[PDB]
Order: structure tokens, then sequence, then C-alpha cells
RNA sequence: UGAAGAGUUUGAUCAUGGCUCAGAUUGAACGCUGGCGGCAGGCCUAACACAUGCAAGUCGAACGGUAACAGGAAGAAGCUUGCUUCUUUGCUGACGAGUGGCGGACGGGUGAGUAAUGUCUGGGAAACUGCCUGAUGGAGGGGGAUAACUACUGGAAACGGUAGCUAAUACCGCAUAACGUCGCAAGACCAAAGAGGGGGACCUUCGGGCCUCUUGCCAUCGGAUGUGCCCAGAUGGGAUUAGCUAGUAGGUGGGGUAACGGCUCACCUAGGCGACGAUCCCUAGCUGGUCUGAGAGGAUGACCAGCCACACUGGAACUGAGACACGGUCCAGACUCCUACGGGAGGCAGCAGUGGGGAAUAUUGCACAAUGGGCGCAAGCCUGAUGCAGCCAUGCCGCGUGUAUGAAGAAGGCCUUCGGGUUGUAAAGUACUUUCAGCGGGGAGGAAGGGAGUAAAGUUAAUACCUUUGCUCAUUGACGUUACCCGCAGAAGAAGCACCGGCUAACUCCGUGCCAGCAGCCGCGGUAAUACGGAGGGUGCAAGCGUUAAUCGGAAUUACUGGGCGUAAAGCGCACGCAGGCGGUUUGUUAAGUCAGAUGUGAAAUCCCCGGGCUCAACCUGGGAACUGCAUCUGAUACUGGCAA
């Protein structure tokens, strides 16, 4: 599914926020976050071991929005490769189109950044997609197009953009609405909350 | 018997053409006796999507196989 | 070239025919050990004198009769 | 019952005692010489071989002998007499 | 780039060992729920029985012809008069039927039979092979016919019988006779078919002969391809299946097949086979492969490809290169149907449909566009092969059902020392977007070809023809206003399903009270149930979710990899010994086992390695490697085996 519901409350018993309705508003901020979602349907405790190892296994799964079987199909292509199986991955999960936009600052919010792509106002090179996955490389060209340009909820995200430090292995363009995916992604610098190991354990049989 | 022939092996409304020589006892996608080309109808720009030897559709043409009409146009547009 | 067989003559009474074994090496496939699985074939001896542990050679042709697609090609000894 | 050519089946009715009498007459022809080996004659086995001689050359040329028999059937019957002689 | 365990016996504990769960899967079914779209799959059972429709023809360029249609001509009419109308005529388009040739022996479907000289792997030898194709040579001259047709005549039909006539690339002689065949030799013996276009010089009784081309025909020897035949090896299970075999085993000579063969026979011999499992009994189409799995292995054989087998039942033969011809014949049999009651007719395991069975599996749809297949020297015609459409969440994949912002945080619930907490940025409220559906409007592409003209630089006649070549022109689209693209309003039209006692992530409040009921296992409930029921809440998955069945995995719990036997499950009560397995030590030899190398082959598909093509992905695809293997060819001699000492 692609959920459509109450962002802001997952926070509470997610312990990080990883950008829910970002773009005035974080943690405690005229919401109520880092709580327990429930009245005692679910209150904290000491936690369980696999509690745990569920948790973080959809910490890295949700923060693309990638679906149970994709996940899974991507670690079948990275212990597949004879190169290193946890790069790998992540890798091949940053690939997805929705995740570009964002860190180019098209979308204030994750969510947002996938629905840009969604209404006609996205397009990949000459091409015109709708398509919330593509093959995205280096290279390539992330483009704007006309009447994306004239939208008011593109440039009300840019604002945010002068906020997030963006990635260096792209190219970013605001000021004709361009950037290009110049080169492949850094992880030497974003697995700083991600433990490849733990996962890759579970996966296996 | 066996012919000079195309034959499918596209999916559904993709016309993806191979040149085969095959059986017309068997078929066109049943026993093959072989390979001889690829064609695309299509005119595609994928990797080999076009070939068509020299070498057997010179020798299996010697002892008789005829071919199809646009692998007789294609004979020179190859200039071969 | 050509093929010629060991086999051991083992039961010779009749006539212009001799009853060979032949013992080759058959290996168990999962438990990887060779043995004997002994094999009769029907030969045929030009004029039957031959009896029990005779090597001789033998090799694949046309019948002669029924049950036959060998020959007596030369008798290597004896042990009669 | 619906046949294209359904037909075919009393073409061969035709094709099938034409043949019948022609195979028929050459084996009439086989009895008479064997008649003659019986006798220890060369003179009646004889009136019975080059007398069947174009025949049976004539009917591979129908193709009623057919195929590697036609290369063979002169020679069967050559056979016969030169075990009497 | 390659495999993890947990729970469950006991008062406690450690082993042993069963049990269960977490995985992955399906031609799956079921229950609930259900926005789109791309790709794939979809009667597994009663191989039970079927209304109907369709799936098998095409060549006039071999024929004799003219039934219909349309013109040409012809006389004629109306003189409905130079225009309507009528008869005649095969002349021409064109073609009914009938003779003649080739397809109907394919393609398609099914897995009932089938443990298999059937399949698979690997070889082999004594064969065939229309369609195909190379070479050389030929196609000479006669005869007898008979369909249609015609005149009669029998039946309800099916389906006939007389009598007469005629054609051919039909039929049968005869001639000619090798690089032919047979024959040691000497010799002997056997073939046919022409049809088309065109034409200058000549000839004709004016139909044609002549000439030139073209396709088709005949023969002989090859090649290709495809196909018979043999062998070896591998192919399932049961000894509560141990004895088996008379063309049986073999040998002669006969006969037969395309060819090798007891394939078959006459005679002759009396053998052959068997526990390295015969004989018999159970069950099964087989394979590439498929699924799962770290692997080995096990399981399995759906779609797709190859092989084999079957077509109402049984049996049988005909023509042919090919058939025991699914939609050919005949005979017998049971069905089933019709009837003029005399007699006939039929066989969906072909497609689509029908009824019955079953847990379950779709429309009597459109079409020759395209691909392939058939007939034909061509044009052209034919196609339930095929391409499309349709129906079904049967599955794989993609996208959507909105984004932002918004609080004392709205009522409204729910829980609460009654301070509040929770639902909750969730809503209301504010802006911002219209994908995709819906509406309006364009629209690429899948088409190459063939057809009408023109160039030949062939061939001959120099010209034709025919073929060839480019050009020139009008066009070839079934799907379907296709991909796609533009506009149009308006969050609009688009979430569900299971679970929350432990394995296992995810609880409160009530009602019930060992009742009701729950439950994969371990197990729940006896009135203060995190396990039952409702509500509130929470959790995981999401156009699906959950349940079952089923196969492999975990399970190294059948173990070659990878298991035990003092007491946990297991050592015959004890000797002897036949087969079998096993062999101290030294030398010589051999090279079978074995080691090395080489060579074929190991189908396509499939895996992988590298790499592309569709808006992505699904899907499509190229090249390399793999193809673990097997046989063959040659070497090596340490070990294993043989031989010798």
């Amino acid at each position: 599914a692609r959920y459509l519901g109450p962002k802001l409350k997952l926070s509470r018993r997610e312990g990080t926020d990883l950008f829910l309705k970002s773009g005035v508003r974080a943690i405690d901020t005229k919401c109520k976050i880092e709580q327990a979602p429930g009245q005692h349907g679910a209150r904290k405790p000491r936690l369980s071991d696999y509690g745990v190892q569920l948790r973080e296994k959809q910490k890295v799964r949700r923060i693309y929005g990638v679906l149970e079987r994709q996940f899974r199909n991507y670690y079948k292509e990275a212990a597949r490769l004879k190169g290193n199986t946890g790069e790998n991955l992540l890798a091949l999960l940053e690939g997805r189109l929705d995740n570009v936009v964002y860190r180019m600052g098209f979308g204030a919010t994750r969510a947002e950044a996938r629905q840009l792509v969604s209404h006609k106002a996205i397009m990949v090179n000459g091409r015109v997609v709708n398509i919330a996955s593509y093959q995205v490389s280096p290279n390539d060209v992330v483009s704007i197009r006309e009447k994306a340009k004239k939208q008011s909820r593109v440039k009300a995200a840019l604002e945010l953009a002068e906020q997030r430090e963006k990635p260096t292995w792209l190219e970013v363009d605001a000021g004709k609405m361009e950037g290009t995916f110049k080169r492949k992604p850094e992880r030497s610098d974003l697995s700083a909350d991600i433990n490849e190991h733990l996962i890759v354990e579970l996966y296996s049989k | 018997m066996v012919t000079i022939r195309l034959a499918r092996h596209g999916a559904k409304k993709r016309p993806f053409y191979q040149v085969v020589v095959a059986d017309s006892r068997n078929a066109r996608n049943g026993r093959f006796i072989e390979r001889v080309g690829f064609f695309n109808p299509i005119a595609s720009e994928k990797e080999e999507g076009t070939r068509l030897d020299l070498d057997r559709i010179a020798h299996w043409v010697g002892q008789g196989a005829t071919i199809s009409d646009r692998v007789a146009a294609l004979i020179k547009e190859v200039n071969k | 070239k050509i093929r010629t067989l060991q086999g051991r003559v083992v039961s010779d009474k009749m006539e212009k025919s001799i009853v060979v074994a032949i013992e080759r090496f058959v290996k168990h496939p999962i438990y990887g050990k060779f043995i004997k699985r002994t094999t009769k074939l029907h030969v045929h001896d030009e004029n039957n004198e031959c009896g029990i542990g005779d090597v001789v050679e033998i090799r694949e042709c046309r019948p002669l009769s029924k049950t036959k697609s060998w020959t007596l090609v030369r008798v290597v000894e004896k042990a009669v | 019952n619906i046949k294209s050519a359904k037909k075919r089946a009393i073409q061969s009715e035709k094709a099938r005692k034409h043949n019948a009498s022609r195979r028929s007459m050459m084996r009439t022809f086989i009895k008479k010489v064997y008649a003659a080996i019986e006798a220890g004659d060369k003179a009646a086995a004889q009136k019975a071989f080059n007398e069947m001689q174009p025949i049976v050359d004539r009917q591979a040329a129908k193709g009623l002998i057919h195929k590697n028999k036609a290369a063979r059937h002169k020679a069967n019957l050559t056979a016969q007499i030169n075990k009497l002689a």
C-alpha cells in the first residue's frame, strides 16, 4: 500500500523522526511525539530482542518506500554479485526515482517527493514518466518540465533544500530545475544508522 | 522437410523474429535445425538483432531451402 | 580404428555357438565401489571348439541369427 | 465420410486389383519354373526363366517389385536354376 | 559468493529420540475483501457421453466441357427504334459438376495404455528416403479404354442398374538400351509426358506444321535432408514373486522384408535362461528438464521443446517414398440415431461449445493485416495452425487511491487516583496537485510485399516470351480512434484482511464463567481471562489478506557427503562353511582399473559470466562460459587389478 495515514504518530514509537512532515516541524512541535501510540494497547517497557530485530529490518525498509518483495529481490542480486553484499543492497535501494528527487530538494517530505512523481510534473531526460521507481544511474539528467516550473508546490520545497546539505555525488541545479545524477552514491557516510550484518543474518535461513 | 523461415520468439505484441532453418513437420517454434539469423521488423537498435550469416545461407540453400520475402529483400541491404 | 571386446567363453556345447560372459568394471553410482557385472552375449564361433575361460575378441556387426550381432574375431587364448 | 477427395478410396480399388493381376501373373510363371526343377530340366525351367525375364524387369519399371527388392529380385530367381545346374 | 535455529518428555538435570513451528514452492482449491494497467498461466477428475457450427483442399497452366454469372459475336426483335428487348453461340472473361495430379500420412489434441530392440546416453551396420538438390543422358512410335455426357430405368432417402459415346501429363503395348540391372564369365533384359508464351522466312486442306523460349516429364549415377534397423549402457517398486523356456536355444538349408534378423518355415542338434534376481506380482507414458535445496540429494514431469503412444471397441487389409490414414475403407461387436419400416447412418483424446463427474479450471467471439503451413511453373485460393479480442485476482510485475500546512489539540468516542491519558496533524480548518479512472480531441508504428507502367547490361527471333534490375505510380493494418500525445473539470471515483498466552513483533476495558467457545503444537476457560466474546486500542501485510491441501527444506531424524548397536532403538544362543567381499612380502611383465593429453559429442530451451532492448519493472534479448557427462583416438606406469617368478 502507499499508506495515506497518520505519518507523525509513527515517530512516537520509531524513537526517530525519519522525515515525517518536515518543513516546519519535526519532534514535539504542535504534535505529541515520543510516546506510545496506545493508551495501553501498547506502552513503554524494557523491549524484547525480537522487537528490535524486526523493527530495524523495517527501519531500512521504510525510508525508501519499498514493499515486502522488492527489497528481498535486491538482496538476491547482491548475494549474486561477488562484491560486497552489504554495500550492493543499499546501492540498489537508492536507485529508486522517489529517493533521488528528494535529495535534489524536490519535495520537503519523503512522501511529498514521491507524491510529485505521481502528478505529471516529473520527467527524466527527454522521457516523460509517472513511475516512482526507475533505473537511475551515473550521468543521467533529472529534469523538471514546463508546467512544473509553473507549479507553486515545487518552489515551496526549495525552502527546505537550502536547509539540507544535498549529496555530493550528484550535481544539483535548482536555478533551471535540473541536476544530474553524475556519479554513484557514497555510503561510506550514510551507514551511520545502518548495520548490514544484522539484517542479512535474519534474511538467511 | 526443412525450410528457411522466420520464427517468432517474441512475447505478446512484441514481434522479435529469428530466422531459423526449421521443419514443416514439426514447426517454426518446434524442432529447429539451426538458427541462422536474427531479424528486427521493427528495426530495433539492440545488440546484434540482425544476423543472417553468409556461410549457411550459402550452403543449405546449395542443396535447396528457400528464404522469406523480408530476407530476400535484406540480402541486398546488407549488400551481401 | 576398430573395437574388439574381451570376453570369456563359459558354456560351449551347441554347434557353431559359444556363450561368453564379459566382465567389465561397473562402479556403483552413490557408493562409488567397482564390481563385476557379468553380462552374457551370444557369440557365433565359426566352428565351435571352446569351453570355459577362452579369452576371445568379438565385435559389433550385422546379425546372422536371432540374438546375434557378434562374431569371433580371434581366440586370444584357451583355457579349456 | 466428408473427405475432400474421399473418391481416393474408389480410385485405389482400381489400382489394387490391377497390381493384383500383374503380380499373380508373375507368381504363376514362378510356379512354371519350379515345375521343371522337379523334372531336372533345362529346357522348360528355361522356357519360364527368360520369359519372365522381361516380365520381372518391366514390372520393376512399374515400381511393383519396389525399391531394393527390384535390384535384388532379378537375382533371386536367377538363384533357382543355378542349384539345379 | 557458500547451509541458522526455536518450542515441545522431567520436581529439577544431562543425554538419547519422536513430535511441532518459523523457509521456499503450486496447472492449486477454499473463506473474506476487491482501483487500475502491463507480462504469463488457466479440465490435473468421468481415456465419461456429446446438439451444432467449424477445423481439409487446390491447381483449367493435363483433361473432355459449359451448369450459373458477365460480356464478344451473331442473327433478330421491340422497330419499347440506333436505343431498350428477345433467342442463338464455349467465342471471351469465368466456371458448375465430372475425369487427372498433389495435399488430406501434416498440423492439432490426449496421456488411457506403457517398465518397455519404448525412452534417454553413447556407439554401430546390412537400409530406405516422395517433397529437396548436383551431374550426364533421354523424352521415339503405336494401340485399347472409360468418367462426364447421353438415352432409358430402381428406390423414402442413402444409394443404384442398364445401353451408347469420348479426352488426357490416365491405361497398356511396341521401338530405342548405359556411367543401367542381372549375370563369374558369355551374354540376356527394362523407360517414358507433355503442356505453356511468343514469333520473323516458309508451308496449311488454315485447326496447325515450322522456329525460339519456358515449366513439366523419363532414365542412370551422386549429394542433401528426413526416416527405418542393430547394439551397449542407464531406465520404477515387491522373494509374504524361485524356479523359467519349444521357433525355446542353436545349426543347416528354403522363403520373406527396403534392409540385418527364427521375421517365418522344413529338417537337424538338445540346448538356452536363472538369486550379478529369471519367472511372476503391484504401479507408471518417457526425456530435456521442472520444484525445492548450500551442496549432495530428494521430490517431480503443468505451460515450452523433443521423443513415444492413442483416436467408439476389437480386428484387418488397400494405394503410396510415406497410413494401419482422429475428422479414409472394409469386417465383427456394443452403443447411438433415422426411416417410406424395405433399409440405412454415425463416433469431439481437433477448436469453440453441450450435459454428466469433480474442490476447481474461461467465448459456439474477430480476422488473413502479419508470421508459418498446404495446393499451383504464377496469379490465386485454403488454414479452430496463427495473430488478436474475450472470460478468471491463477500467478509475476508497475502505478494509484492525494500532497503540504493546521492545535491547546474540535466535538465524538475509548481508558482514567479523575490530574488526566489515548484516538491525534488524525479531523475540522487553511492553501497546494490532478497521476490514474471518467469526458473531449489528435495520433507514430507494426508493411515487407504484391499490382499498373518503364530499364535489361541476358536468352533467342536481331525482335518476343520468360526471367532480371533499378526506377515510376495507386495502394496492402484484422487488432482499434494501438503505443503515445494534448486539452477538460474536479479529492473528486478508488482499502481491505489477519493477528496481538509461549514458540513469535504486537493489550486494555468490559460480558461470559472448565459453560459458551478457542486451539499448528505446547495448550486455554471452574465469575478480578494480555489465550473465550464484544468494544476500544495496538501490530503485521496490503488490492489483496488469511486458511487448507500438496512437495522439498529445516530434519545430519535413512546418514556416499552425513548415523547407531554394554545399559537409551539395535549384535543371530554358539560354531562350521559355499557363493561374495577382503589379501604379507620381493622381483619381472601387462596396462584392464587407474593417471595424462587429444577428438568428437554433450539439441534448442534452462542456469551462470559478461551485456544490451522495451516509459521502469514484469517481460524481451546478444555473446561467452557452463554443457559436471559419455564414446573414440594416442600416450603414462606410481598406485589397483591380471599374468609370471
